């Protein structure tokens, strides 16, 4: 019953703002975490941080904290993405997740999407 | 200054007075010393000799009462079918006093603590669905320190223990009552611990070992009998000759997991987040007032 | 009365008698001692 | 009397001229390990006046929308002086502290400051089964922020912290408040990295608030050791 | 952080045959969950709680372990079941993850 | 051998038996005993330490906002600022404070309490207020005079910022009850209702709004009897990971 409705592919710049939004449907928006994780090509999975909608309260990962920063809104239900200094590194695939009804660990996951770094 | 205090103070009578320089109903609570001011001297008072005893709040008495600390239930039948998820008529519980809130939140009111376990196994035995009856089993506790290598089969030369503990009991006889001593390599347990346990950074934050009594194995010494049955086994434990330290706040919000202090509070008062008592309308409104 | 039979002495059962007390740790925590007085 | 108050240890000295009656927790001073208490064969050493002195840390501004803030030790004070280096060369110490907060403003200036040591505070996390990371927990000398000080972000009740030793700072009475811990903790000595013994709170109780023309208002901590020893000398793991 | 360590690296197994793998970690951790990441496709989860099975995951998918190790089981492989495989930790920020493990059918 | 017989209760477990029982590790030695400062003997010494109130407890109050009362000018004499109902063992106010989260162990209590509010307003803040204690009996006093029938105390500000008002133990029984009912005569101590003595004035500069904190403690003719289950805390549910300790 639940979407995670996520955008495709978006060309960034070396050093521009990257925005990402991430979609809701089929529960309450505020009740829950949202999760991001990043995808490079032939390379494990990272966790980058997450948000609780309610207050506004985030808490991210120790080394992606300062390149990142993270933001709700419960109007639209749509929360958001924000990366600083695009680089090489930063072309990944990101995924927007949250937690299961009662079960732990990302149960629900988003589409994802494909970040192209050029300069 | 310490003192033999069995009973509660007595009340001495106070007459008017009104003098300079002396005012006992003021104090300072930014010196963090609780009000010092008299009955005698706020009011006017009468001898009263006070013969009500002090000795039911003793931590002695306070902290020590049978409380449970697990409840587990396991299938007892043939299980050379189901999977290995379920227990095979033996379970290992690592002892710990978080598991249950009544207790937890009590043991929780200090910092250290320094007692002896004394713990008590109580066993219910129940039958699967026609009715037979209730058999008589002899259940073994074998006590293993943390660590240790702790049996994997109901039949496996592990219960044998030549070193390891062990009691035997029936379901028709009396619960089985041992005292476990005080095992923490330091002067008490700690109850919060703030730091971690290992030298390497990713150790896991508030899990102390030293704090940790044990493993205790428990099975059913008696093969498989042609029914499957259900058994229950209750776990409780009793502190004694204990001694307190740093009394602490008593938590308001509930119990998330054993393993942490995490929080997270109700939907709406009382016990929630922002408002730990029930609301009222206003600072002026007094809910339970008397009408007439 | 007790009654224990057993050789560890942390067998025995628990001891309730001890009613020492020391408030003034908890309610004057301060170096300089209340009087009964303006203390600023 | 009890008003103006000097504190001389060290090489350092901190004189207030608004101070209550300094609370000395749990009525116990500090002191050195007696000889039946030591679990150590080694002979400790004891820097005395080099690491027994006030090292102030970084002032915080205090604003309306404050949620408060929390020191904890020796973890505060590991990267500094002399202090900092037996740290990093011994295995174990022993040590008490001497804790003092200043805070002025003008006598138009109203606010309260609840100021308490927390012994053995283990920190939780909201609405999450996850414990607390490494680097959440360890904050260095810059210390951390609450994120619920009503519940005081480990469940428990900010109303009840009292238990604990503590002083307050409130603007009218007195601009500063001391606390003389000792060493809290069930084992003689401790390994300094990873425990810490203490954590000092300091928590808006009463916002901050005036008429008159806005200002910053800083609070500052300034943390001696008292009685230090260390155990266990090798080459500095820091 | 909690370096969890998938091992093998990687395996080949027909259809049938039964796999097995293993989560090592740095420290103690308290549940082990596991993910499936088809070939181009987004994550799954299919054990939580180092029990359980999540929604669309046949009974063929298990998992065990305790302590610093856990390991997941499939008793009969099928063609269909060849990706990626993950282990992620709850116990401790941050959210830390296997090495990955890739597998085909011969 | 010696005849014997058993008698009702035997074989039984009650949980508050005192019995000495098998020692499980034969001759263990405890690690030696270490001083450790604040040792708490008995539990009324925890209660005798004053902790903060929660008066504000309502609506459109957030977190630390119901800890403090704030007090305005008045262009009206004679107004009342608040009122405390005085029952410990109830959802009241006094739930939460150390006082009151050891009573709710406990069924019968006894003994004198004590509260004390600081004022925390600027320095060139003046005001007075009186404190007025009503035994039970009657309705929650809404005016003045009618509140001063009854046990008060008259407070000024000044260098001491606080005040200490007594709540003498007041009582035809030697104890109360917890139980449920609020209205009970066993149970029911009376009400507390705060007024203006004169005016809360404040210079043009200075913070028009200030604040009290409530406190209260137990006196040292304090007493509880009768332990019971702390309703405070309770769960419908398994804590997590506490089957990860079966594993």
């Amino acid at each position: 019953q639940v979407q995670l409705q996520q955008p495709g592919t978006e060309l960034v710049r070396p050093g521009a703002s990257v925005k990402l939004s991430c979609k809701a449907s089929g529960y309450s928006f505020t009740s829950y975490w949202m999760n991001w994780v990043k995808q490079r090509p032939g390379q494990g999975l990272e966790w980058i941080g997450m948000i609780h909608p309610s207050d506004s309260e985030t808490r991210l990962n120790q080394r992606f904290k300062d390149k990142a920063t993270l933001t709700v809104d419960k109007s639209s239900n749509t929360a958001y993405m924000q990366l600083s200094s695009p680089t090489s590194e930063d072309s990944a695939v990101y995924y927007c997740a949250r937690e299961g009804y009662d079960y732990d660990g990302f149960a629900y996951w988003g589409q994802g999407t494909l970040v192209t770094v050029s300069a | 200054i310490e003192s033999i205090i069995k009973t509660a103070t007595d009340t001495v009578k106070s007459e008017i007075n009104a003098e300079l320089g002396v005012v006992p109903s003021l104090n300072a609570v930014e010196t963090g010393a609780t009000s010092n001011t008299e009955p005698e001297e706020a009011i006017q008072t009468r001898t009263v000799i006070n013969q009500h005893g002090v000795s039911e709040t003793l931590v002695e008495n306070f902290l020590s009462r049978a409380a449970l600390v697990s409840k587990r239930s396991f299938e007892y039948k043939d299980h050379t079918s189901s999977t290995a998820r379920a227990d095979k008529n033996f379970f290992k519980w690592t002892i710990n006093t978080r598991s249950f809130v009544q207790l937890r939140r009590k043991l929780e009111l200090f910092t250290y603590l320094r007692f002896d376990a004394e713990i008590t196994i109580l066993t219910t035995v129940a039958v699967n669905g026609t009715y037979v009856g209730l058999p008589d089993l002899t259940l073994q506790a074998m006590f293993v320190p943390t660590g240790a290598l702790t049996p994997e089969k109901q039949d496996s030369f592990h219960w044998q223990s030549g070193s390891n503990a062990s009691v035997f009991f029936k379901i028709s006889d009396p619960p089985a009552r041992i005292t476990i001593p005080f095992m923490c390599i330091n002067s008490a347990y700690s109850v919060f611990y703030d730091g971690f346990a290992g030298f390497e950074k990713n150790g896991l934050y508030g899990i102390n070992p030293a704090d940790t009594i044990g493993n205790l194995c428990v099975r059913i010494v008696n093969e498989h009998q042609p029914v499957g049955f259900t058994v229950t086994v209750r776990v409780y434990m009793k502190p004694k000759h204990i001694k307190a330290w740093a009394p602490r706040p008593p938590r308001t919000l509930p119990y998330m997991s054993i393993a942490n202090a995490n929080y997270k509070g109700k939907e709406r008062a009382p016990n929630a987040l922002s408002a730990i008592i029930g609301n009222r309308d206003s600072v002026k409104t007094m809910p339970h007032n008397i009408v007439n | 009365n007790q009654i224990n039979f057993y050789k560890d002495s942390y067998a025995a059962s628990a001891s309730k008698q001890d009613f020492s007390q020391d408030p003034s740790k908890f309610t004057e925590p301060v170096v300089e001692g209340l009087k009964a007085a303006p203390v600023l | 009397s009890d008003r103006v108050l000097q504190l001389k240890l060290g090489n350092s000295a901190i004189v207030t001229q608004e101070a209550a009656n300094y609370c000395c927790a749990y009525g116990e001073w500090p002191n050195y390990l007696p000889d039946h208490e030591a679990v150590a064969i080694d002979k400790p050493t004891q820097p005395e006046t080099a690491t027994d002195r006030f090292y102030t840390l970084k002032s915080v501004k205090w604003e309306t929308g404050s949620t408060g803030w929390w020191w904890k030790l020796p973890d505060a004070l590991n990267n500094i002086g002399m202090f900092g280096q037996n740290v990093q060369h011994h295995y174990l110490y022993r040590s008490g502290f001497l804790i003092h907060v200043q805070c002025n403003a003008t006598k138009f200036h109203q606010g309260a400051l609840l100021v308490v040591a927390i012994p053995e505070h283990q920190r939780g996390a909201h609405n999450t089964n996850t414990s607390p990371g490494f680097d959440d927990i360890m904050k260095g000398e810059e210390g951390g922020t609450f994120n619920h000080p009503y519940v005081l972000d480990d469940g428990t009740s900010l109303a009840c912290a009292t238990i604990f030793p503590h002083q307050w700072i409130n603007l009218r009475t007195n601009n500063s408040a001391t606390i003389v811990l000792p060493w809290m903790n069930a084992a003689p000595m401790d390994f300094p990295l990873r425990h810490n013994q203490w954590t000092l709170a300091i928590i808006p109780v009463v916002p901050l608030g005036t008429r008159t023309t806005s200002s910053m208002v800083p609070i500052t901590v300034s943390i001696a050791p008292m009685c230090c020893e260390f155990n266990g000398l090798r080459h500095a793991i820091t | 952080q909690i370096v969890l360590t998938q091992s093998p690296a990687a395996m080949s197994a027909s259809p049938g045959e039964k796999v097995t793998m293993t989560c090592s970690a740095s420290s103690s951790v308290i549940y082990m969950y596991w993910y499936q990441q088809k070939p181009g496709s987004s994550p799954r989860l299919l054990i939580y709680d180092t029990s359980n099975l999540a929604s669309g995951v046949p009974v063929r998918f298990s998992g065990s372990g305790s302590g610093t190790s856990y390991s997941l089981t499939i008793s009969r492989m099928e063609a269909e079941d060849a990706a990626t495989y993950y282990c992620q930790q709850w116990s401790s920020f941050p959210y830390t993850f296997g090495g990955g493990t890739k597998l085909e059918i011969k | 051998g010696v005849p014997t017989y058993l008698l009702p209760g035997s074989g039984q477990f009650l949980t508050t038996d005192d019995h000495s029982s098998a020692p499980a590790l034969p001759c263990f030695n405890p690690t030696p005993e270490m001083h450790i400062p604040g040792q708490v003997r008995n539990m009324l010494e925890v209660v005798q330490v004053e902790s903060m109130m929660e008066i504000n407890n309502t609506e459109s109050a957030v977190g630390m906002e119901r800890l403090k009362v704030d007090i305005s000018a008045l262009t009206d004499v004679d107004q009342l600022l608040f009122n405390i109902p005085l029952d410990i063992q109830l959802d009241g106010p006094l739930r939460n404070t150390l006082v009151g989260n050891i009573s709710r162990y406990y069924t019968h209590w006894s003994g004198s309490l004590e509260m004390t509010f600081m004022f925390c307003g600027s320095f060139m803040a003046a005001g007075k207020l009186i404190l007025c204690y009503t035994p039970p009996g009657g309705s929650c006093p809404t005016t003045r005079e009618t509140a001063m029938l009854g046990t008060h105390i008259v407070w000024d500000f000044g260098l001491q910022s606080s005040v200490t008002l007594i709540i003498p133990w007041i009582s035809g029984s030697h104890y109360r009850m917890f139980n449920n009912d609020a209205k009970s005569t066993n149970a029911n101590v009376g009400y507390v209702t705060c007024f203006m003595q004169t005016n809360l004035i404040v210079p043009s500069e200075s913070s028009d709004t200030c604040s009290l904190i409530g406190f209260i403690a137990a006196k040292d003719d304090f007493s509880l009897r009768l332990m019971r289950d702390s309703p405070d805390i309770g769960q419908l549910d398994h804590l997590h990971a506490a089957e990860a300790a079966y594993q």
